[PDB]
């Protein structure tokens, strides 16, 4: 599957910041089959934190390292499983994961974004 | 394939007879479970009693004086999809004269679907003495023979007149 | 003359130039010999050395007063160029423009530029390249570059006449270049590669003689202009007829009665996405992806109990196939006219809407199917004949030498060659024993009589060799191809299986003396001989086509495969590989393009694959047309000449023959010799009044009725004859009256004619085996001979007394006629391709004998993996695990030469072909299980086949049938021979029809208000107007769709209200301006019945649908709105001429449609006879079968056409459990078992699908004649 992320985010302190995961996928999007996730992990060989899943509807864990400002901000249908990020904190840097699962395409779709915070 | 044919309404005394019933599902390639069961209601009589029941390859008669020793089955053999409900008679006597009732119960199986249907067929039945040649027939043979005969005449009364005219054409000349 | 040379100066610039002026102050074509891209002509001889290749003055004197220069080549080619100056910086002197120039004209340039452009051809094939790959492109795309600055530095750019981008094809070098470099600088990927298929057309404008092929197939384009408006307006019309007929019917599905949880139709009908689930709802046959179709007349397909019909849910075949709107209906009747798949559609209309509806499907296929088909092909006929007629109207105006010597005359004509010829035809029926059930004995024969043949032949050879010199030897052709397929013979010797089928070639060495085998030799030389040139183009719009797709379509298939998979895996089918997408364009070639169509569709979207399905149908139809027509008029007339004499040298066969006819004579009469040594008036008027009986009207209506009346009566006795027992007697009793009549009529022509004159007749001989086999069957039947086997056998020939049938009617005569005159031409070529087809037969054998057996699960019928159950011993001991486990072989295959002469016949109609080919594409071994697509290479086999035995073939077959059918209109002076006196009568009536001379012009009424409408009337405006009227309703009913609302319903319905009215009105205003004259032309009588029945028909389909139910005398009323669209051909010239040769066609198609009605009867009795039991699976079902009349009937029909019958053959080829139950019991009838009969069933279907052939074929030419008088007088 491809799937289109930036490789490298940079979001002002204090700001939103829209991850955009985009998948082009042939078969149409069935919700009752349709997976996403959303994992996060400090560093490359680092943990990965679920925090967004879609499994039948969008699932928030709420994570406490991101409090309630983790949103989804994309449309399944659409191809977009975009998530958002409210007042982006410095401890919110490090690496974004969104993982597709279309059926009945085969593959797995994996894009990768690493949000950088500056001052 | 299956063709519904009706069953003969005149059988004759102390001889054979084999009442038909057939009852073909709408299409052929559906797989069912039939099961038949016959009453008969004889001539001065007004209650359809039931006389036998077919299922599962073996013929349950009831206890009835008329027809105990007297029915053997003559439908389908060797399956539960029944498409012939005929029976056959040995003995035919004067008390198998009235009207019978073929009722076939048909259990048919579909994708997560099954669906339970009934059909019910009417026979009459005369028993007689002996056996009186249909009126087709007779009538056929008939307008045959008289078919037969009138073009023969016509063809022999245009040869005879052909033949005069040309021999008096000879004479002339 | 030829001293008329002298180099390009600045003199002679300046002379020109001067002269220029001088033209210019005082203010013819050039020679076609002298013409650029020629060789310069003879005259002129040689060139001097110091001359060639360089800027010389303008030779022809048109040019002669502008500014040209003209270079030649070593090769005589004559270049012209601009003397202006390239952008203005290069002149002709220059040294660069000079070196430019000396470039672009050269043999290593163009030979250069063609191997770059193979070479990119062949990249172009690969669908993942690899990363070396780049560099490669990156020196294709300077190649290019280099000679597109050559031509523009020597040419000049744009500014000049005889510049760069004049050209046309210069065009398409410009836009790859500019391509290239503009998409590599930006930088979707497969419409960038794409356009790197415009490289593959660099082709044409390389080699030869390419240019003038593709110029003439636009040329034949352009004469098709009004069959093809013609054509859109019928599928138009018939598109709109079928829109209005079933709309909507393909979307009735069997809906179950009981539903639970108080579900309802609607409320499931949104929560429903899979098919499983689809499942669950409604009733699908097992194995199929679509719901069965339903009808609500007694007449069409049946529910199962439990469900009932209903109209819900997508149309079958992805929902591609519908009459639902305009669109769908116009691409159901396109598929229809190009008879693609058309039975299946056939089967779900007459499923979905009824049997009757079969009639819609005759006319369409007799009209679109067959005659503009017909139109087709005879335009383009026309169109070579009369390239061709100017083609050549144009162009005509010591010890060694003793032991050599000895071998010379070891070799003798008469008996070593025809010792040879034998050695040839038993080698040939040797190898045609093969077969797979062989024991070890009969390989070892087998062995060694190969071994012998191989032998001997080298040994002949080797003598031939060292008899004349080896330099001699190789001059003649035929020994060179005899040395090839010695040596070839023994390297397989020292040693592939395709390899041991090469020694069938020596049978082609027959066509020494057999002449119709050199024709078909001459036939294949020809398509790489003089038309080299367009099957190379051929080749290379083939090769375009399947990397084009490819390109477009191969990763979406990959992408998108599980749309059209279940198992996601990639279909038989398929663009993903070069290898796939071109064997798709070659199936599109063959005829069969919707149901990949539908796949391409599924993957990639509507619009694209059906622009690219389109443009390959048109473009590859038009070009193997093109070589077809040109292939068989160059071989018919071209080739044969009558130049030498029949074998001018002494054949060898026809001097062995002589001795023969010496000998044996001799011998014979010696023999004799050494023998002789040794030792009543009355009776003549009985015989005149018969014969004053048989000849009059009356006996022989009275006996055509008889005739009808006995005929008729055999499509009575069907398997539902036991429900009509009134019928079955009078049936039995007519059934003797009639052989009482007809034994009657046998015996008064006995006594009018004589026995003489009697069996000197071959009708009276048919109507006497008639009569003897009933005679036969009534006694039989008296005497107690009823049921014996033969006897009842002998019962099914009363199929063939409706043949009582073909003297009495003059038309079936007269065409009967020129069928048996045809037969003698047609049995050469029949030997000719049986013997062309057993050599493909033979090598079937060797390549796939014993290897289509498979081990398939039976329930669900799908092949077992080749990772388990490998071998044919695993498939029995899975057998003995598994119950539902069968070691299967396909019934049609090569196991010998037989069925492989079935398979060959399935394959060449590409009916059933399919299956083959998986099968020979799967195959491994003998008793091993077979693996997708192991031998996917043997494709190549089915693609030579085809090519050889079924275009070439057909190719002589059409060749000689032309030939023989000339020979028989000449011999009884050019009258049409499908035709009867009183046929030619009225034929010659409706001549003068269409050569009437401009009739009196229409009086004017007197009157002031009668003669403005008259003038009103008449011009040519008001018929303009009228036209775009009947355009715009067409546009109106065009409109109309399925599901539209009702309020839709009411505007169109008042649109088309408004129109009537206009018609009418405009009716009426003709009838006061004409007065009584109006009725004086056709034209106008059509219209006053056209304006009638419209008027009538709104009203009465008004009444219908409101105050009665009667959805189906709704829509067939409806069909009164046609008329007025059908008033367009009254302005449009040439599909009026068409529709007049069509109209003139009529009377010989009505007598060849009374013939084939006849062998369909016939058939159709035979078919209720015997196959009115058999197990009901591939194409015979509860709705298309031959159980009554009626349904033989459709079957027969659909077959007609070839479609299908292998389908309906496949269920009697059943002959022995567990295929068929020879011991099934039918209700209500005493036949037990539903197996058929295989060679009774064979037989059937061959020989009605060749007389199929034959009637067909007999329209196809007698129409094509009635299109050749009309246009050419
Ligand atoms: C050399 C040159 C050779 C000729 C080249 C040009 C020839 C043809 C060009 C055809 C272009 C077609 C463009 C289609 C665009 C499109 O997207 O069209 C959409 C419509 C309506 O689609 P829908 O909404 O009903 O889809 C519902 C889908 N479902 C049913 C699966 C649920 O498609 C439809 O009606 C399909 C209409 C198809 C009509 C027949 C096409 C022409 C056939 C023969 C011409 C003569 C040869
Ligand atoms: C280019 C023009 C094409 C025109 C159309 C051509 C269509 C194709 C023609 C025919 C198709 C059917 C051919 C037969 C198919 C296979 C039948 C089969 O499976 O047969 C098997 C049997 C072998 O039995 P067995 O030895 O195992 O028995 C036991 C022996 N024990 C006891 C010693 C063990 O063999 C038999 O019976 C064989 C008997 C029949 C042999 C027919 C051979 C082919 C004949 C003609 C072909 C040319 C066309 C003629 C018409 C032109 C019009
Ligand atoms: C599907 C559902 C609908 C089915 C409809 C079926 C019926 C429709 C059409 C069939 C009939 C077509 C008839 C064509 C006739 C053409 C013709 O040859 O017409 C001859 C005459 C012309 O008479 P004229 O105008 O020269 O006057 C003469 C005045 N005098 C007598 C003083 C000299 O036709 C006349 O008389 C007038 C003939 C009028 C015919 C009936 C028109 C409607 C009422
Ligand atoms: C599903 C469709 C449902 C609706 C169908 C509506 C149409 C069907 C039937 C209406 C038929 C109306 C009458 C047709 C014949 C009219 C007639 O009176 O035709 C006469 C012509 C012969 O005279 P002419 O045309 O040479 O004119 C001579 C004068 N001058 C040269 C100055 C022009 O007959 C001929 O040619 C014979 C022409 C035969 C045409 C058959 C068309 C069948 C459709
Ligand atoms: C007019 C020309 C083109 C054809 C002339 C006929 C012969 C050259 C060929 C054509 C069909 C051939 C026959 C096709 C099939 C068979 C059956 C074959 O035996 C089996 O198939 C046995 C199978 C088993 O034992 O299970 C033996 C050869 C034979 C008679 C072939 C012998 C050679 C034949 C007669
Ligand atoms: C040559 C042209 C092609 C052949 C044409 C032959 C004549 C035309 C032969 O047409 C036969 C069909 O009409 C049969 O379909 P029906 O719907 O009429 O069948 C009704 C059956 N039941 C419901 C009454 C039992
Ligand atoms: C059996 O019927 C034979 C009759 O139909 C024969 O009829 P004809 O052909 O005799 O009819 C009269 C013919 N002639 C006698 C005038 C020649
Ligand atoms: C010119 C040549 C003409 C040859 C004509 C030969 C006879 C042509 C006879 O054609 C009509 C019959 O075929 C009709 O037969 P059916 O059995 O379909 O009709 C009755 C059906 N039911 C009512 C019993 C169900
Ligand atoms: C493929 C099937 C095509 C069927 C076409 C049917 C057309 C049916 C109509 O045929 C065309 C008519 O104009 C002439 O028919 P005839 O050839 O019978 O005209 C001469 C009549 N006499 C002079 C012998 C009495
Ligand atoms: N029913 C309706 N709704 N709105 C207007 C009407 C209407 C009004 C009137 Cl005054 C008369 C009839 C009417 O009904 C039709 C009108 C048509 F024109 C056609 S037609 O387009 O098929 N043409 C045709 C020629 S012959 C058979 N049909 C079909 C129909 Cl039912
Ligand atoms: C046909 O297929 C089987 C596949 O298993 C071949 O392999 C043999 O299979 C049996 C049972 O699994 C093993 O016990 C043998 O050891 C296998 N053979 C060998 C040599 O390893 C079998 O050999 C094949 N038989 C034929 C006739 O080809
Ligand atoms: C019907 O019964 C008779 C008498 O037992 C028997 O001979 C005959 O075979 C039977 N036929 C069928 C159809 O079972
Ligand atoms: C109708 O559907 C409702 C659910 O919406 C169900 O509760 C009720 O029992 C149903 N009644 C019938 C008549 O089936
Ligand atoms: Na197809």
């Amino acid at each position: 599957m491809e799937v289109t992320v930036p490789a490298t985010l940079n979001v002002l302190n204090g700001s939103d910041a829209r991850l955009p995961c985009t998948f082009n996928s042939c078969y149409t999007v069935n919700h009752k089959q349709f997976s996403l996730n959303w994992t996060y992990q400090e560093c490359n060989n680092c943990s990965e934190e679920m925090f967004l899943q879609f499994r039948m509807k969008i699932i928030n864990l709420k994570l406490e390292r991101f409090q309630d400002r983790v949103e989804f901000s994309g449309n399944p249908s659409k191809y977009d499983v975009s998530v958002m990020l409210r007042n982006v904190q410095p401890e919110d840097e490090g690496i974004y994961n969104c993982y597709i699962m279309n059926p009945p395409d085969r593959h797995r779709g994996h894009g990768k974004i690493h949000l950088q915070v500056l001052m | 394939g299956c063709v519904e044919v009706d069953s003969e309404t005149e059988a004759v005394y102390g001889m054979t007879f084999k009442i038909l019933c057939i009852s073909c599902k709408r299409r052929s390639e559906t797989n069912a479970e039939t099961f038949t069961e016959w009453t008969f209601r004889q001539k001065g009589t007004e209650e359809f009693v039931k006389i036998l029941r077919y299922e599962n390859e073996v013929l349950q008669l009831e206890e009835d004086e008329r027809f105990e020793g007297r029915v053997v089955w003559n439908g389908s053999r060797g399956t539960k999809d029944l498409q012939d409900l005929s029976i056959f008679i040995t003995n035919v006597t004067y008390n198998h004269s009235g009207d019978y009732e073929c009722h076939v119960y048909r259990l048919l199986f579909f994708e997560n679907y099954e669906h339970n249907t009934s059909v019910v067929k009417k026979i009459h039945i005369e028993v007689v003495d002996k056996a009186n040649r249909d009126m087709a027939s007779i009538v056929s043979e008939i307008m045959m023979y008289v078919l037969i005969v009138v073009l023969t005449i016509w063809l022999v009364a245009e040869m005879i007149y052909c033949y005069k005219k040309i021999a008096a054409a000879t004479e002339t000349a | 003359g030829p001293q008329s040379f002298v180099h390009f100066t600045k003199q002679s610039l300046a002379l020109i130039e001067q002269r220029i002026a001088e033209r210019k102050s005082k203010e013819p074509k050039p020679s076609s010999d002298l013409e650029a891209g020629k060789q310069l002509p003879f005259i002129y001889g040689d060139i001097p050395p110091g001359m060639v290749s360089e800027p010389l003055e303008d030779l022809d004197p048109y040019y002669a007063d502008k500014k040209t220069f003209i270079v030649l080549n070593k090769g005589k080619t004559i270049f012209r160029f601009n003397a202006t100056p390239a952008l203005y910086m290069l002149s002709p002197f220059s040294p660069l423009r000079r070196i430019s120039i000396k470039i672009l004209v050269h043999s290593l340039f163009s030979m250069l530029i063609m191997c770059t452009i193979l070479t990119n051809c062949i990249f172009m094939t690969m669908n993942n390249p690899p990363d070396w790959t780049k560099n490669v492109e990156y020196t294709f795309t300077g190649i290019y570059t280099f000679e597109s600055l050559v031509k523009i530095l020597a040419r000049g750019f744009c500014v000049g006449e005889f510049t760069f981008l004049r050209d046309p094809w210069n065009w398409l070098d410009f836009v790859v270049i500019v391509f290239a470099y503009l998409t590599e600088f930006v930088n979707n990927v497969s419409a960038l590669r794409t356009f790197r298929v415009l490289r593959a057309l660099k082709t044409i404008s390389v080699i030869p003689g390419l240019k003038t092929i593709v110029g003439a197939l636009i040329q034949s384009v352009k004469k098709l202009s009004d069959v093809m408006i013609l054509t859109v307006f019928c599928l138009s019309v018939f598109a709109l007829i079928g829109l209005q007929l079933f709309m909507g019917n393909l979307k009735h599905k069997c809906f179950r009665n009981s539903l639970e949880n108080n579900e309802t139709l609607e409320s499931i009908m949104n929560t429903l996405e899979s098919e499983e689930d689809f499942r669950k709802y409604f009733y699908y046959l097992e194995g199929s992806k679509d719901a069965l179709l339903c009808g609500f007349s007694t007449d069409s397909g049946q529910c199962p109990e439990g469900y009932t019909c209903v109209k819900i849910g997508r149309n079958p075949d992805y929902g591609y196939t519908s009459f639902d709107t305009f669109s769908w209906a116009f691409l159901a009747l396109f598929r229809l006219m190009t008879q693609d798949y058309w039975e299946n559609l056939y089967q779900q209309t007459l499923r979905a809407a009824g049997k009757t509806y079969m009639i819609f499907f005759v006319v369409v296929i007799f009209l679109g199917s067959f005659y503009l088909i017909n139109l087709i092909l005879a335009v383009v006929a026309m169109a070579y004949e009369e390239q061709n007629q100017a083609n050549i109207e144009e162009a005509k105006q010591p010890y060694w030498i003793k032991f050599k010597k000895c071998i010379y005359f070891i070799v003798m004509d008469p008996f070593v060659d025809l010792a040879i010829t034998i050695c040839i035809v038993l080698n040939t029926l040797f190898m045609a024993m093969e077969h797979h059930p062989m024991t070890e004995e009969f390989k070892n024969v087998l062995a060694i009589g190969n071994l012998v043949f191989t032998g001997i032949f080298a040994a002949e050879m080797v003598l031939k060799l060292i008899a004349m010199d080896p330099y001699e030897y190789f001059q003649v052709g035929w020994n060179i191809f005899d040395s090839l397929i010695v040596t070839l013979s023994l390297v397989e010797l020292f040693l592939l299986s395709v390899l041991r089928s090469f020694r069938l070639l020596r049978v082609f060495k027959l066509a020494k003396s057999w002449p119709t085998l050199n024709m078909l030799i001459k036939i294949i030389g020809n398509s790489v001989g003089a038309l080299g040139n367009l099957t190379l183009v051929l080749a290379i719009i083939v090769f375009i086509f399947a990397v084009v797709g490819m390109q477009l379509f191969g990763k979406s298939y990959k992408e998108c495969v599980c749309k059209i998979n279940d198992d996601c895996t990639l279909p038989r089918w398929h663009m993903n590989d070069f290898f796939h997408s071109f064997l798709i364009v070659f199936r599109v070639l063959c005829g069969e393009w919707i149901e990949t169509m539908w796949d391409c569709m599924e993957v990639a979207g509507q619009a694209m694959c059906l622009i690219v399905y389109m443009m390959v149908m048109v473009i590859g139809n038009l070009v193997v047309l093109n070589l077809f027509l040109a292939l068989l008029l160059s071989s018919f007339s071209s080739d044969n000449l009558t130049a030498i004499e029949e074998d001018p040298d002494a054949n060898n066969l026809q001097i062995a023959v002589t001795r023969i006819k010496k000998g044996i004579n001799y011998v014979k009469q010696t023999l004799r010799e050494f023998i002789l040594k040794a030792f009543g008036k009355i009776w003549w008027n009985i015989r005149k009044t018969c014969y004053k009986i048989v000849e009059h009207s009356w006996f022989e209506s009275f006996i055509v009725l008889m005739i009808l009346l006995s005929s008729g009566a055999l499509a009575f006795e069907d398997i539902y004859i036991e429900r009509k027992k009134t019928i079955k007697i009078i049936l039995e009793y007519a059934d003797k009256i009639f052989t009482y009549i007809f034994i009657l009529e046998m015996l008064l022509k006995w006594i009018a004619y004589g026995y003489k004159t009697y069996f000197t007749n071959a009708w009276c001989w048919l109507d006497f085996l008639i009569v003897d086999v009933s005679l036969v069957t009534l006694v039989a039947n008296t005497l107690g001979y009823s049921d014996l086997g033969p006897i009842k056998s002998l019962r099914t020939l009363r199929a063939l007394r409706p043949l009582r049938a073909l003297s009495r009617f003059e038309g079936m005569r007269v065409v009967v006629n020129a069928l048996i005159g045809a037969i003698p031409s047609i049995m050469n070529v029949l030997l000719v391709c049986l013997i062309f087809w057993l050599i493909f037969s033979i090598m079937g054998v060797n390549l796939f004998a014993g290897k289509f057996y498979e081990c398939i699960n039976t329930t669900d019928g799908s092949r077992f993996p080749a990772s388990q159950v490998p071998n044919r011993s695993e498939c029995f001991a899975l057998m003995n695990v598994s119950q539902n486990v069968r070691w299967k072989n396909l019934k049609v295959n090569f196991d010998n030469v037989g069925l492989g002469y079935l398979s060959l016949l399935q394959v060449a109609t590409f009916k059933g072909w399919t299956i083959i080919m998986y099968a020979a594409v799967d195959s491994v071994n003998v008793d091993k299980q077979p693996k997708y697509e192991y031998s996917l290479y043997m494709y190549i086999y089915f693609v030579v086949f085809i090519i050889f035995g079924s275009f070439f073939t057909l190719n002589l077959f059409i060749g000689v049938i032309i030939d023989n059918f000339n020979q028989q209109k000449k011999k009884l002076g050019g009258q049409d021979i499908f035709m009867t006196e009183e046929q030619k009568k009225y034929y010659n009536a409706m001549k003068k029809l269409g050569s009437k001379k401009p009739q009196k012009p229409i009086p004017r009424p007197g009157n002031k208000i009668q003669g403005c409408i008259f003038d009103l009337v008449t011009n040519q405006a008001f018929d303009i107007s009228i036209m775009v009227l009947i355009c715009l309703n067409m546009v109106t009913m065009m409109v109309e769709k399925e599901g539209q609302s009702q309020h839709m319903t009411e505007v169109l319905y008042w649109i088309n209200v408004v129109f009537i009215i206009l018609f009418t009105g405009e009716c009426v205003l003709k009838l006061i301006s004409l007065r009584h004259y109006y009725f004086t032309v056709g034209w106008n009588i059509f219209d006053f019945v056209v304006v009638i029945i419209s008027i009538v028909g709104m009203f009465l389909a008004d009444l219908i649908e409101t105050y009665f139910v009667s959805p189906t005398l709704f829509r067939v009323i409806r069909l009164a709105r046609i008329g007025r669209i059908l008033r367009l051909v009254k302005g449009a010239k040439g599909i009026r001429t068409l529709l007049f040769a069509l109209m003139m066609s009529l009377p010989a198609l009505f007598n060849i449609g009374l013939l084939l009605f006849l062998v369909m009867f016939i058939y159709a009795i035979f078919g209720m006879s015997n196959f009115a039991y058999v197990k009901k699976e591939d194409g015979i079902n509860d709705m298309f079968n031959f159980e009554t009349f009626g349904n033989s009937m459709i079957c027969l029909f659909q077959i007609t056409t070839s479609a299908g019958w292998d389908g309906l053959l496949a269920p009697i080829l059943n002959s022995k459990p567990p295929d068929c139950d020879p011991k099934k019991v039918h209700p209500g009838s005493s036949v037990e078992g539903d197996c058929g009969n295989p060679s009774v069933g064979i037989f059937y279907f061959v020989s009605y699908i060749i007389i199929s052939f034959l009637v067909v074929v007999n329209m196809y030419i007698a129409v094509i004649l009635e299109n050749f008088s009309v246009a050419t007088e």
